[PDB]
């Protein structure tokens, strides 16, 4: 649910398959500079702590 | 874009006063008021 | 340049809108209805909450 | 040895990228804060910049740093390299792109270094907080206290199984290498630079040259110029344009990895 | 806790570019048209708007 | 048209000539978009 | 900006007694709770970008002297919009605000 | 006299005692902050150290 | 007690890797990795 506990789920600590839905949305760069902005909800594991 | 007698036009409808010409500040994106030829430096 | 909040999570129901909001700054949410009486609400959201 | 860690960091160069609030009007700075990590249990943080610390043109020396002003990679002795958040932090170590410091809580992260009379400051907006260990919310680590397991960033540079990738730099645009010869623009190509160009004076006149190539067009404002330096590599920032073709997946260790310690 | 990494953007700035769908957790693509960026040492490319 | 044998015309509207090596480069050179098509796979 | 002989933006002048001295600006610092980064100076006025706090103090080194003056004025941070940020972001929404001008005119 | 306030202070010397957080790792330093006193009414404090001024 | 081939053993059964010796650091409690018999300073 992107904000509570399963924003990032991994079967093992060294596993290669990752589940991740963090509502990552890209944003338009402004005023003629090269940078990549984005907006996303914070980590629910940090919120669960 | 013809401005008045107390305004200086840089380029493409951008007018600044005459006191703003050659004063170590870029008031235009054309930078014509602080150029090598207009300032004389 | 002002900040932009993260997008809320919309969950629908029968005549109910459920919003899960996870702000990073104290962020304002104001609603109203488009009927004869607007019934406005206004609150500042500091913590991750949920409103119906 | 020092060069065992500094082996793959000799193969990379600093870069100039976008920094908000460098002075007062978000210029491009030689030192640019990207990805400051602040989730340790004593207020210690690890800051990654664009400059190179502890690396000369020849050998390695822990008091010398390297940065860029244009295309010339300039080395300078570290004299006043300061990191501050709301009070001046006390830095711990530096290796390559990365600085380590122990900071009080606040909302900004500021770095800077003097070379002559220059300042070269950068200020990013990152909320860094002090996280105590245990069931008491103290505000500074005490003289005497019960030992508890805290996770911190380590003091020693080593491989430790954490990697970041470097990449071949893309085209860098320089306008100071385009000058008029007599009435036609001329390209100055220094030391195998492979300078690209793109003219639209009556039409397209694109091509790649290696020396001289006096362009047969009039104005310097109607022709762009680039620069292809592939000798040294850079970390693929989000503030740099990518290369044209395939770019190799390099490797570079992170020096101050998170470990588990006692607080 | 996650860590979102951003690759370097491509600037093909006379024309248009498209992406495939790479297999990555929460992968994002976008194309922004008519940016006209400004690096150090002048603007990046001639093609306006 | 009627260019040299080392160059190929583009567009066939204004009779403009380009070298052959500028194929599928991603840059809209001519007025018509025939120069970015029929490139190698 | 004045050195008692003309106009030069790297100079300042003051009085120590009845004699109007003139020096070069070496360390002109403005701090509130953290050191601010000043923008411009023109005559009696200094423009600076300061963090919030309860005191405003400026100072300048003449020789080995200090010359500090600390007033007690409460200065806050005022965000624009409907989010209460504490430092202006890198990216977001452009909104109209009201700020003091960079230019001297 | 200025010398009257230093008659018993000439017989004393500085010393090196430990104090936490010189840099990062709790040094032994000539400066060692002992008994900070802050019970005044305008934020004026008195700090006793190991050095001699 | 013997460690692996990629570990240098200082004293008291604690061993550090070969990449960690002669590098101006205290990775052992006895400082054998920066002694005069190994680095030769
Ligand atoms: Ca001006
Ligand atoms: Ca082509
Ligand atoms: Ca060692």
């Amino acid at each position: 649910k992107a904000g509570s506990f399963g924003d990032l789920q991994s079967r093992t600590s060294t596993s290669n398959d990752l589940y991740a839905n963090t509502n990552l949305k890209l944003q338009r760069p402004q005023a003629g500079i090269v940078h990549t902005p984005f907006t996303q909800v914070p980590s629910g594991f940090e919120r669960w702590k | 874009p013809t401005c008045g007698a107390h305004e200086f036009q840089c380029s493409t409808s951008s007018c600044i006063p005459i006191s703003w010409v050659c004063d170590d500040d870029a008031d235009c994106s054309d930078q014509s008021d602080e150029s090598l030829e207009q300032c004389g430096r | 340049i002002a900040t932009l909040a993260p997008e809320p999570l919309v969950e629908h129901k029968h005549r109910t809108l459920i919003l899960h909001l996870h702000p990073d700054h104290p962020t304002l949410l104001t609603t109203r209805s488009l009927g004869s009486d607007a019934n406005p609400t206004r609150q500042w959201i500091e913590r991750p909450t949920t409103v119906n | 040895d020092l060069d065992t860690h500094f082996t793959q960091y000799k193969l990379a160069r600093p870069y100039i990228a976008d920094c908000p609030n460098c002075g007062h009007s978000r210029c491009d700075s030689p030192i640019a804060i990207e990805e400051v990590r602040g989730d340790a249990h004593a207020g210690v943080i690890r800051i990654q910049t664009s400059a190179m610390f502890g690396l000369k043109t020849d050998g390695v020396d822990l008091a010398y740093m390297s940065f860029m002003n244009g295309k010339t990679q300039k080395s300078i002795k570290i004299d006043n390299l300061h990191v501050r958040t709301s009070a001046p932090c006390s830095l711990v170590s530096h290796h390559g792109y990365y600085i380590l410091a122990q900071c009080p809580p606040g909302d900004t992260v500021t770095v800077g270094f003097h070379d002559g009379p220059n300042r070269h400051t950068c200020t990013v907006a990152h909320k860094v907080e002090f996280r105590p260990v245990g069931r008491e919310k103290y505000r500074h680590p005490p003289e005497h206290g019960v030992e508890l397991p805290c996770n911190r960033y380590t003091h020693k540079r080593a491989d430790q199984g954490h990697y970041v990738e470097m990449h071949q730099p893309g085209l860098v645009a320089d306008h100071s290498l385009l000058s008029i010869h007599s009435a036609k623009v001329k390209i100055t190509v220094p030391s195998g630079a492979q300078v690209k160009y793109y003219c639209k004076c009556p039409d397209v006149r694109k091509g790649i040259t290696s020396s001289d190539h006096t362009t047969t067009c009039t104005d310097v404002k109607q022709c762009r110029a680039y620069l292809i330096d592939n000798k040294k590599w850079v970390y693929n920032s989000g503030r740099l344009p990518r290369g044209e073709g395939d770019t190799f997946k390099g490797k570079l260790h992170v020096p101050f990895v998170p470990v588990k310690a006692k607080c | 806790k996650y860590k979102t990494k951003v690759p370097s953007p491509v600037v093909k700035c006379c024309g248009a570019t498209q992406c495939t769908s790479k297999p990555h957790p929460d992968y994002q693509c976008q194309v922004f048209s008519g940016v006209y960026p400004f690096m150090w040492g002048g603007a990046y490319c001639f093609c306006d708007t | 048209r009627t260019c040299r044998i080392h160059e190929i015309s583009c567009g066939a509207h204004s009779t403009q000539c380009i070298p052959v090596s500028w194929r599928c480069d991603g840059e809209n050179d001519c007025d018509s978009g025939e120069d970015e098509e029929n490139c190698g796979n």
